[PDB]
RNA sequence: AGACAGUUUGACUGGGGCGGUCUCCUCCUAAAAAGUAACGGAGGAGUAUAAUAAUUUGGGGUAUCUUAUUUUAAUUGAGAUCAAUAUUAGAAUGAAUAUACUAAAUUUGAUUAGAGUACAAACAAGUAUUCUAAGGAUAUAUGUCUGUCAUAUUGACCCGAUAUAAUUUAGUAGAAAAUAUAUCGAUCAACGAAUAAAAGGUACGCUAGGGAUAACAGGCUUAUGGGUUUUGAGAGUUCUUAUUAAUAAACCCGUUUGGCACCUCGAUGUCGGCUCAUCACAUCCUGAUGGUGGACAAUCUAUCAAGGGUCCGGCUGUUCGCCGGUUAAAGUGGUACGUGAGCUGGGUUUAAAACGUCGUGAGACAGUUUGGUCCCUAUCUGUUGUAAUUACAAGAAAAUAAAUAAGAAUUAAC
RNA sequence: AAAUAUUAAACCCCAGUAAACGGCGGCCGUAACCCUGACGGUCCUAAGGUAGCAAAAUUCCUUGGCGGGUAAGUUCCGUCCUGCAUGAAUGGUGUAACGACUGCUCUGCUGUCUCCAAUACUUGCUCUACGAAAUUGAACUUUCCGUGAAGAUGCGGCAAUAUUA
RNA sequence: ACUCUUAAAUGUUGCAAAAUUUUGGGAUAAAUUGUAAUUAGGGGUGAAAGGCUUAUCAAACUUAGUUAUAGCUGGUUUUCCACGAAACCUAUUUAAGUAGGGUGUUAUUUUUUAUAAUAAUUAGGUUUAAAUAACUAUAUCUAUAAUUAAUUUGUUAAUUAUAAAAUUAGUAUAUAAUAAUUAGUUAUUAUUAGAUAAUAACCAGACUAUUAGCGCUAAGGUUUAUAGUCAAGAGAGAAACAGCUCAGAUUAAACAAUAAGGUCUUUAAAAAUAAAUAAUUAUGGAGAUUAUUUUUGUUAAUACUAAUAAGAUGUAGGCUUGGAAGCAGCCAUCAUUUUAAAAAAGCGUAAAAGCUUAAUAUUAGAUAAAUUAAUGUUAAAAAUUAAUUGAUACUUAAAUAAUCAUAGAUGAAGAGAGAAUAAUUUUUAUUUACCGAAUUGAUAAAUCGAAAGAUGGUAGUGGAACGUUUUGUAUAAAAAAAUAAAAUUGUGAAAU
């Protein structure tokens, strides 16, 4: 008998532009 | 027969594709294998002072 | 595990499939030492036995000293799960039956003050023969 | 009125079932971008709130410790200290310190409409927010505000419903009705939701498939098991090693209990017994020898050693086991736990029937009891025996050696 | 168009029915010794397993304990009672006679067995006439160990065989 | 007799799609049996077993709906040329199915939003760490301010708390800070694709190397990540081997140099120069024996070896004890005689006695050898510091090499077999060379391509052709069929 699991899904986070790039 | 605990020779570079040999033997300069039949110890908050 | 609360809170840990560490032996507080040579589960009974052949050594009758003599750092860190007999695979992680301590490789078992140089010798060579670990013993002398 | 009928009676899963779980959030796993599974470890959510919200204003910076004070502190004064603690609605992480906590004045931005990018991303869904317009609050505003520090705090579409910023053609005009803007109703929780509407038994059983998937057996593993070896707590008059041996330790074997699920699911297998065997040695007796707390005898222990040998009988389905009696001894095991195309079929796993127990009921049982059906002409290998044809040396009739292999009964009273 | 009033069988409530089904208790303490518990209280229930039988076709621990029989008996007979999970028309207890029924024992008898031998016919083997069957990738078809889809006549490695019936 | 069929043997492709032989039950009765007839498919009939109903019964037989349906198994017929996947994600009464993304092919287009390599560059918070904020545990220091007992209370003795200062170990869910590599963007070079459209297959994965989670950090085990190979891939080496190494095959054909590997014979190919081992030589364990080499130092010429001798005394130390006399045990470790000799490092005793080592003498034999650095020349009946290497003994100890460290069950069974004592052979180290693939280079041809060069291939897409049937061309021309063999041509199906 189990009563773990239940883990969510990861998030995407961070950085999406970096230094140099254009915006 | 037993594929598993067939040793690689010198042309088989340290490596056949079905054995178990080479893995088991890294594990002899950090680890030892254990036993059942020891004393129980049960007490996480033990003193080992004398 | 968790050292918050010990007692009260059921524990486990993850086996760690292959874990080395090694951290600059130096002694600190006294003279001699003896230390740890490989990575190794250290149990409780491999202090047990040799226990009181330390206190007839360190500690005598009718002898006041006022400094300390011996300096000890172990704790315990592993709980060592298991299953039963008939039990498959799946369906959770096993239970508990001991603890344990996992050392580091240099590990400062002991720090000795002004203890003899001739039974520590004598005391780490049987010591390693029960356990068949490698030990070490140390002094400021050869060093 | 199961009297009769037509149908449903989830899935995952280290066989299946019983049990547990099924959506959403946070960390570890996770390996310095993001993502990353498992019946892996742990905890939480199905809300709260018209002020705990919005703009201004004031206050001590908070927290830890010590101390003094018209004994008092809205939140007193002074001093030292704090790898950012105190807290920040609730789980966890992350972050902030112009945070957070506290006092107060005005107030409803927790408003309406329209255009568009980016992240993320099968799809659908979800997220942050600038720009333009109307109409407000705050109040130097110059400016700030389109719910709460953040992340979860829920549900598609259909059908239907209340209020309404808009339109209408089943001949025409209206009613009716449909659609539109705003909005409400589900543990549809199996949470992408197949229906508004759904449980079981089959030992009377059928079909299609699978070694994708189980029980015997093989194979890998050897926690367990058995044995060797090193150490030697404690007994042995003293005394660790005549004998004995806890504990701890280094290897081996593959006979037990088990784990996995690689071969076989397109005719077979389960324990035991009769007959028949063969192998190992980790040897029960016989044979040799060392040691002895060995006077002799009897015995204990260890080594070398596989030549030959190793019981009948009562109860039980029985290996085993207890018992009676004996013997030089009544060995431990492997060979699909040897041997069912060589015999038996008593046990156990079909149909009949009965008791007990559980169950509304069909019926069920790692409970019992009586009864109870699979067959075979041997092609090849292999083997016990028997001959034929042919070859060798000139041809032929007879007698022998040599060489290799196979075989050989053990015990011992008196 | 909606609503109220009037009301049948049926359903609920109520009553009855136990050779219908079904069901049948516990706690506390008590008598020249613990234990035992006639009794006395105690709580509850619709009522508390009464008679009788009982290791049974019903017993998990179980080859239960004692006795009988046997040189020795897990079965059998008799007997005691924690009846795990006995029990009165799903009938309880007992019972002379009957049984191709199940279990145990005795005498006699005997190749069932110690221990197997000899004989007759049939079958079989040889010649002759006739002449099937399932089956079958091909085939010039060897032992051992190792190997490997994990137990090899066929691969590897040292070897065997004049050829066939 | 008749009727039924308990028990055993036989038989089991039988005499027989349920019998033969022996035995056995009932046999005036709920009996047996003939003739003809009735009862019919969820109904019949049933002294009830789920039995019987023309060898068929948990619902007959025949025809028909009907070519029942099947996410399932089994199968899908001639050739050549090119390109070439997937076994992952997300949903699913879904898990052996299907759908979209992702990967494949073809086509189109004044077509790069691309891949690889090098370099610069940005964030990060695994890892690092004599780091320590947190949790669990923890060793020390101290100004200052005080205490307790006692008549040695104008002394003696023992103690406590504390600001500042301050150590150490550990951890899945501990880090202020901080690596490499990966990843994003930009540039450069080089390759040659990218975008869109039309559309198929896959969605059971396996092993190895690195890395983690469950597991005896056991399993050819199970689940993720990053590469590679099988899958879809031959050849050479691994004794034999889908997954390891080398390598990536258009076809042909008696040229050469090479890759991992290997050179005594089998087995194609080499010897030389120095050294290790002596074990029926590979092949490994805690650990033991032997040998060798190297090493530490509060050691020492009375070195060491052998032979003979001695190894004492105050003292039976004090105490305790049934006893304790050097040696049960407690405190003490003094001193003397000796050339030297422990209130003893041990054996021994009921306690005594007695034995041996440490320390030591006589005699003989016998090791003590090589060096570096300083104040120019004046002290002396005289005296030289710091320091190394090495021979021997004591001592610290480690390392290397060989040997042993029990073994299973059809038969050496390990090590491919046999052998070999390093002389052409095991092992180690330098040196110079060779054999060795379908690799590469050279020669011939075919197809795409200006040319360089490309051409392994399953599911799967596309292109180019052979053969067979029928009709027309044919109001024309005429025996071209079939069967077998040989020859000839074609890349080939096949044709003549
Ligand atoms: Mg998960
Ligand atoms: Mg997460
Ligand atoms: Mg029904
Ligand atoms: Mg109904
Ligand atoms: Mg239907
Ligand atoms: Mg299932
Ligand atoms: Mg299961
Ligand atoms: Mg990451
Ligand atoms: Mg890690
Ligand atoms: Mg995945
Ligand atoms: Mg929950
Ligand atoms: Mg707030
Ligand atoms: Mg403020
Ligand atoms: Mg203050
Ligand atoms: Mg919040
Ligand atoms: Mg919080
Ligand atoms: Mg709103
Ligand atoms: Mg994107
Ligand atoms: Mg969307
Ligand atoms: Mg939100
Ligand atoms: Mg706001
Ligand atoms: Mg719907
Ligand atoms: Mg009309
Ligand atoms: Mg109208
Ligand atoms: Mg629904
Ligand atoms: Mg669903
Ligand atoms: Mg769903
Ligand atoms: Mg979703
Ligand atoms: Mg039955
Ligand atoms: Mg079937
Ligand atoms: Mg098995
Ligand atoms: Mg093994
Ligand atoms: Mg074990
Ligand atoms: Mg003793
Ligand atoms: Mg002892
Ligand atoms: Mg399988
Ligand atoms: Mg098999
Ligand atoms: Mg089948
Ligand atoms: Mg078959
Ligand atoms: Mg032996
Ligand atoms: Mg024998
Ligand atoms: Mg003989
Ligand atoms: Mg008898
Ligand atoms: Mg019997
Ligand atoms: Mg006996
Ligand atoms: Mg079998
Ligand atoms: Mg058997
Ligand atoms: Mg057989
Ligand atoms: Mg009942
Ligand atoms: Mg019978
Ligand atoms: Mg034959
Ligand atoms: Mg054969
Ligand atoms: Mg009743
Ligand atoms: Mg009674
Ligand atoms: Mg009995
Ligand atoms: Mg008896
Ligand atoms: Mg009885
Ligand atoms: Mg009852
Ligand atoms: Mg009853
Ligand atoms: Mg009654
Ligand atoms: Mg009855
Ligand atoms: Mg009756
Ligand atoms: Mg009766
Ligand atoms: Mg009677
Ligand atoms: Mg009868
Ligand atoms: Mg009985
Ligand atoms: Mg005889
Ligand atoms: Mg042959
Ligand atoms: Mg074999
Ligand atoms: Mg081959
Ligand atoms: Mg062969
Ligand atoms: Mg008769
Ligand atoms: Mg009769
Ligand atoms: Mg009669
Ligand atoms: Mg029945
Ligand atoms: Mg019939
Ligand atoms: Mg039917
Ligand atoms: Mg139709
Ligand atoms: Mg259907
Ligand atoms: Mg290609
Ligand atoms: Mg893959
Ligand atoms: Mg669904
Ligand atoms: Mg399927
Ligand atoms: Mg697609
Ligand atoms: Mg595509
Ligand atoms: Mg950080
Ligand atoms: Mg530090
Ligand atoms: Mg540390
Ligand atoms: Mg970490
Ligand atoms: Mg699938
Ligand atoms: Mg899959
Ligand atoms: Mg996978
Ligand atoms: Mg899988
Ligand atoms: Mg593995
Ligand atoms: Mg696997
Ligand atoms: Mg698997
Ligand atoms: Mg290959
Ligand atoms: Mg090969
Ligand atoms: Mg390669
Ligand atoms: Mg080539
Ligand atoms: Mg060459
Ligand atoms: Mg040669
Ligand atoms: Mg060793
Ligand atoms: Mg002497
Ligand atoms: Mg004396
Ligand atoms: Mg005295
Ligand atoms: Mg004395
Ligand atoms: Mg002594
Ligand atoms: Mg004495
Ligand atoms: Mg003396
Ligand atoms: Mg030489
Ligand atoms: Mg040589
Ligand atoms: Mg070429
Ligand atoms: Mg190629
Ligand atoms: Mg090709």
């Amino acid at each position: 008998s189990t009563q773990n699991g239940r883990d969510s899904i990861g998030r995407r986070l961070g950085i999406k532009k970096f230094g140099g790039e254009e915006v | 027969t037993n594929r598993n605990a067939r040793p690689p020779k010198k042309a088989n570079h340290g490596a056949r594709p079905c054995s178990s040999v080479m893995r088991r033997l890294k594990k002899k300069y950090f680890y030892r294998r254990t036993k059942e039949a020891m004393t129980p110890e049960m007490e996480p908050k033990k003193k080992f002072e004398l | 595990m968790r050292f918050k609360n010990l007692s009260n809170t059921k524990q486990v840990s993850f086996k760690l499939r292959n874990f080395k560490k090694t951290t600059k032996y130096r002694l600190v507080f006294g003279n001699s030492m003896i230390l740890l040579y490989k990575n190794a589960r250290f149990e409780s009974i491999y202090f047990e036995l040799f226990r009181k052949y330390i206190k007839v050594i360190s500690k005598k009758k009718n002898i006041n000293i006022n400094y300390r003599n011996c300096w000890i750092f172990l704790r315990m860190n592993t709980p060592l799960t298991k299953k039963s007999k008939n039990s498959r695979m799946g369906k959770g992680k096993g239970a508990l039956y001991r603890w344990l301590v996992r050392l580091p490789k240099h590990y400062k078992l002991l720090e000795f003050k002004n203890v003899n140089y001739y039974r520590l010798n004598f005391l780490t060579k049987k010591w390693s023969k029960r356990l068949s670990l490698p030990l070490a013993f140390v002094s400021k002398a050869n060093l």
